[PDB]
């Protein structure tokens, strides 16, 4: 993630082993209940799209679910490069498929920023309240 | 599509 360190700059951090391993314990657990997405939002508070990209690929087991959640994210890349006539960030930039770590935080610090964390988190959000609503 | 099935996220694509 991007975090305020104590100086008050933003610096980019690893996704850290702990909260890898909340995120498993949070999905074993709780599958898709609704508090599932209170805490994927509170572990991937400042994250950039390869944290978040880290912390979906721990999902296993869950195979129909995870297909729900590409769906929606095409979805939204393919409504973003409509609405962003053709570095600026593709869908694909967002969904961190095709841009690097350092394009990401590059974006991420733009002034004013280019939030592609907080975008593709958005998308992300948008797949899981599709999938919770699935399994009430 | 940005993924495709059995495309982990984040991986970018074989074409």
């Amino acid at each position: 993630p991007i975090v305020q360190n104590l100086q008050g700059q933003m610096v980019h951090q690893a996704i850290s082993p702990r909260t890898l391993n909340a995120w498993v314990k949070v999905v074993e657990e709780k599958a898709f209940s609704p508090e599932v997405i209170p805490m994927f939002s509170a572990l991937s508070e400042g994250a950039t799209p390869q944290d978040l990209n880290t912390m979906l690929n721990t999902v296993g087991g869950h195979q129909a679910a995870m297909q729900m959640l590409k769906e929606t994210i095409n979805e939204e890349a393919a409504e973003w490069d409509r609405l962003h006539p053709v570095r600026e960030p593709r869908g694909s930039d967002i969904a961190g498929t095709t841009s690097t770590l350092q394009e990401q935080i590059g974006w991420m610090t733009h002034n004013p920023p280019i939030p592609v964390g907080e975008i593709y988190k958005r998308w992300i959000i948008l797949g899981l309240n599709k999938i919770v609503r699935m399994y009430s | 599509p940005v993924l495709f099935p059995g495309q982990p996220f984040g991986q970018p694509p074989l074409g």
